[PDB]
RNA sequence: AGGAUAGUGGCCUACCAUGGUUUCAACGGGUAACGGGGAAUAAGGGUUCGAUUCCGGAGAGGGAGCCUGAGAAACGGCUACCACAUCCAAGGAAGGCAGCAGGCGCGCAAAUUACCCAAUCCUAAUUCAGGGAGGUAGUGACAAUAAAUAACGAUACAGGGCCCAUUCGGGUCUUGUAAUUGGAAUGAGUACAAUGUAAAUACCUUAACGAGGAACAAUUGGAGGGCAAGUCUGGUGCCAGCAGCCGCGGUAAUUCCAGCUCCAAUAGCGUAUAUUAAAGUUGUUGCAGUUAAAAAGCUCGUAGUUGAACUUUGGGCCCGGUUGGCC
RNA sequence: GGACUUUUACUUUGAAAAAAUUAGAGUGUUCAAAGCAGGCGUAUUGCUCGAAUAUAUUAGCAUGGAAUAAUAGAAUAGGACG
């Protein structure tokens, strides 16, 4: 007796178990954005069908109806804001094939590379995980954050950190702690 | 059908195979590492070619 | 006019000649009939208990010749008589006797799996100690 | 850290608003010695049975303690 | 017409009439049936499920009866009967966990005889008291969200352009591997402290301590086809066994038992039962009926379904809106 | 306020169809499942946007239409206007 807590499930596995050209094709996204699941390619194969449900529904709908405005572009600025759907389309076309990967682009994993620091995509995953990186002046260790494109300039390591000062690290300590407990 | 036979036969392979141990080997990387692992082995490695892209 | 009434007005017709003819499906009658739940032996469970009789060399189907090394058990809540399988290589030794054994079908939802004639189950514990694990060396029987 | 706060415009005010709770966490009022929630129901529930002040009772049994 | 009821009413009584429901499925039987909001799967249609966080019913072991009160056929109220069962110094007395914990049985199947009224709210004469309602904690791989098991340099091999085009020399630069070497990074786990909360345990912080493999070690299933992944080695030899189906095993087993290697999902994986899709194998959408299953031997014939055409049409006059359209 | 008003089916629109749940708008749970929060200042005095909307078989009610499919009208005329 007492208020439910809503809760849903984010991927969906594929009808075919076994086959050359999916196996293959998932692997590929695997080692270019740093995944350890195909269950981390899955969940973006349940948002994207989601988004392109809902733009697939809307757009048999007739032109100027009140209800497609207003969903329509609610879901274009949405999908505009992080990025994934480009500035020039905007037509509400380009969301039903934009990609399966576009959203995969637009991961904080990923994005860490693309604004150096790491170089390599496994490399930005654990220094994501090791509290090194701060979005904005709040830390963040979810490899996926989808960042909004405006806290993209913003992302820089973290301040309480090493790599961003104000301590020299756990085990560097140890290290230099060595030579000055050794120097005499 | 007929129910009788010969229980004295039972797990007759089982025992007469001999035992052999687990050769060890150094831990295999697991979790995102191995994704790593089996995507430079089979698509940026050609070594395992033999005929057909034999790996085994 | 191809059989079925086409009107506007036929949907009694339509909705009682789909019932008629709903029971020529076998699992649309099996579950109205209930013969579950009035026969095969479980009482329409996923597995039942039971205990263990005696030690069967039931023979295989042509083209086949083994000794399937089934058991008879009778089920604790109705009190039937059935054979089980003790699948693995050579795991009869752990079946002795008067042991109480959980029991599971063969997939095939109530036909006998293979080469196996007229056994529908299968053991899956003995005094609830994870036969398989048995067979791999991860437990041990109970001593009582 | 983000966190709620409450002032007042005395002590008055604040010791007669408060929860006892907090109070006792600032040391303004001490917390009262109580017993255990199960004893207070079963010495509720073993007073109930006897009927006034049992005085009478008390020294009746005592008649009877002597046979 | 009268009684009864808080009231209408065969609710009941007296007299009178013979009426009332039904193939548009009455009545009877079954339900492994509390009903709905809803859940699972779904191109569309649909199929299955709903004991269970809300609403409405009914019940307090089975029945019946009744006091009190505005409100009960009340059961953490009473009375009687039946069935269980408690203590008795044998005359007698006292019971209903389908309330919260807890026990025995039943089973394939389901948790602590813990803390508290601090929040939500309820009750009383009422700010205080009470509340197993409720909240907090414990067990909890029922289900869901996120996400650890590692990252990076230089030496040594193996590649691709290119500098020289001075043989076979060095290689500016990239991508992998080494019983190659190096320093970084952090968390699970300990814990001063603070925060947390009614008091605590946890969470988010944080003194300090806290990676190197033999370690801080990832499993579950498979490798004939469906369905990628072995004709690799040893064992067995129609025996043992595997195998959802087709089949494998009779001394060269890519299918059994083991080792090596490989593959799939991965803190999850397998199995059994039920159900949904697959199923256009229930077909309204949308099946089939000469020979594969299926046109009644043939005709009449009610209910049911379906049923030819036709009745104000065309032309003008204006007014006022929406999409454009150079402006 | 008055006299009659041929009756249906169908369809448009509107009110109704508890909340939660389904879809969906906005937003820092660090992302996410969630939740309905939250955001902005001289932070010394305080200001402020939200918590929509969509869906909701069929039965019942009101309104426009009047094609489609029915129903009745004046024929051994108490037929209608008066
Ligand atoms: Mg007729």
């Amino acid at each position: 007796p007492r208020a439910p807590r809503t809760y849903s499930k984010t991927y969906s596995t594929p009808k075919r178990p076994y086959e050359s050209s999916r196996l293959d094709a998932e692997l590929k996204l695997a080692g270019e954005f740093g995944l350890k699941n195909k269950k981390e390619i899955y969940r973006i194969s349940f948002q994207l069908s989601k988004i392109r449900r809902a733009a697939r529904d809307l757009l048999t709908r007739d032109e100027k109806d009140p209800k497609r405005l207003f969903e329509g572009n609610a879901l274009i600025r949405r999908l505009v804001r992080v990025g994934v759907l480009s500035e020039d389309k905007k037509k509400l076309d380009y969301v039903l094939a934009l990609k399966v990967e576009d959203f995969l682009e637009r991961r904080l994993q990923t994005q860490v590379y693309k604004l150096g620091l790491a170089k390599s995509v496994h490399h930005a995953r654990v220094l994501i995980t090791q509290r090194h990186i701060a979005v904005g002046k709040q830390i963040v260790n979810i490899p996926s954050f989808m960042v909004r494109l405006d806290s993209e300039k913003h992302i820089d390591f973290a301040p309480t950190s090493p790599f961003g000062g104000a301590r020299p690290g756990r085990v560097a300590r140890r290290n230099a702690a060595r030579k000055a407990e050794a120097s005499g | 059908a007929k129910v009788h036979g010969s229980l004295a036969r039972a797990g007759k392979v089982k025992s007469q195979t001999p035992k052999v141990e687990k050769t060890e080997k150094p831990k295999k990387p697991k979790g995102r590492a191995y994704k790593r692992l089996l995507y430079t082995r089979r698509f940026v490695n050609v070594t395992l070619v033999n005929g057909k892209r034999r790996m085994n | 006019g191809k059989g079925k009434p086409r009107g506007l007005n036929s949907a009694r017709k339509l909705r009682v000649h789909r019932r008629n003819n709903r029971w020529a499906e076998n699992n649309y009658k099996k579950r109205l009939l209930g013969t579950a739940f009035k026969s095969s032996p479980f009482g329409g469970s996923s597995h039942a208990k039971g205990i263990v009789l005696e030690k069967l060399g039931i023979e295989s189907k042509q083209p086949n010749s083994a000794i399937r090394k089934c058991v008879r058990v009778q089920l604790i809540k109705n009190g039937k008589k059935v054979t089980a399988f003790v699948p693995n290589d050579g795991c009869l030794n752990f079946v002795d006797e008067n042991d109480e054994v959980l029991l599971a079908g063969f997939g095939r939802k109530g036909k006998a799996k293979g080469d196996i004639p007229g056994v529908r189950f299968k053991v899956v514990k003995v005094s609830g100690v994870s036969l398989l694990a048995l067979w791999k060396e991860k437990k041990e029987k109970p001593r009582s | 850290s983000v966190g709620f706060g409450l002032v007042y415009n005395s002590v008055a005010e604040a010791k007669k608003f408060e929860p006892t709770y907090r109070l006792v966490r600032y040391g303004l009022a001490e917390k009262v010695e109580k017993a255990s929630r199960q004893q207070r129901k079963q010495k509720k529930n073993r007073d109930k049975k006897i009927f006034g002040t049992g005085k009478r009772l008390a020294k009746k049994v005592a008649r009877r303690n002597a046979d």
